[PDB]
Parts: C-alpha cells; sequence; structure tokens
C-alpha cells in the first residue's frame, strides 16, 4: 500500500505474481518493432556489398 | 529551464513541486551557449534554505 502523496486515492497492489520457481535453463521474452521512413532507413545488416 | 518526472509531491515542509524518481533536467548553461540533458535522481540536500 502506498497512498503517501497521491492526492487521488490509495494505491494497493497484492501483486502475488506467482513467484514460481526459475526453471534449470533461463527463458526470456522478446518484443521486437522496426519502423520505416521516421529517419534515414539507417539499422541495416552486416555486409560487404562494396 | 525544465524539470520532467514521472512522480510529484510534496516537499518535507508542505510546498509543491519534487519529483520522487529519476527526473530530465533540461538546463541551459554557458550563458546561453549549452545545454544540459540529466536523466539523475535529484536528493533534496538538508542546508539551509535548501
Amino acid at each position: 500500500t502506498r497512498q503517501l502523496s497521491q492526492l487521488e486515492g490509495g494505491g494497493i497492489l497484492v501483486g502475488v505474481g506467482s513467484v514460481t520457481p526459475m526453471t534449470d535453463t533461463l527463458q526470456m521474452g522478446f518484443i521486437i518493432s522496426v519502423q520505416y521512413g521516421t529517419d534515414t532507413n539507417s539499422v541495416c545488416p552486416m555486409m560487404d556489398l562494396g | 529551464a525544465f524539470m520532467l518526472g514521472s512522480s510529484v509531491g510534496n516537499f518535507s515542509n508542505g510546498v509543491s513541486g519534487r519529483y520522487f524518481n529519476h527526473t530530465l533536467l533540461l538546463l541551459p548553461d554557458g550563458c546561453g551557449t549549452r545545454l544540459w540533458a540529466l536523466y539523475c535522481v535529484i536528493e533534496p540536500r538538508n542546508g539551509s534554505y535548501c
């Protein structure tokens, strides 16, 4: 619970967030996103085109 | 000169305008010849009139 200087209410969480035991190997999530035309398309793959 | 930050609250005595986390500071400097961009945590010093 916080309710410190909210000036709009209480602010609670029972963030139980089941703390499920770590697996044998680490697992990760990735959220990729790309943009076009908002700049020069300067994020390019490695090459030796010349 | 600007002070941007996510969370805001009262100071110790009660005057508003304190940011309680990483705060963005846009301070022009060098007699108007340089712009500072800081993303820091600002701790109110306990000195007199501070």
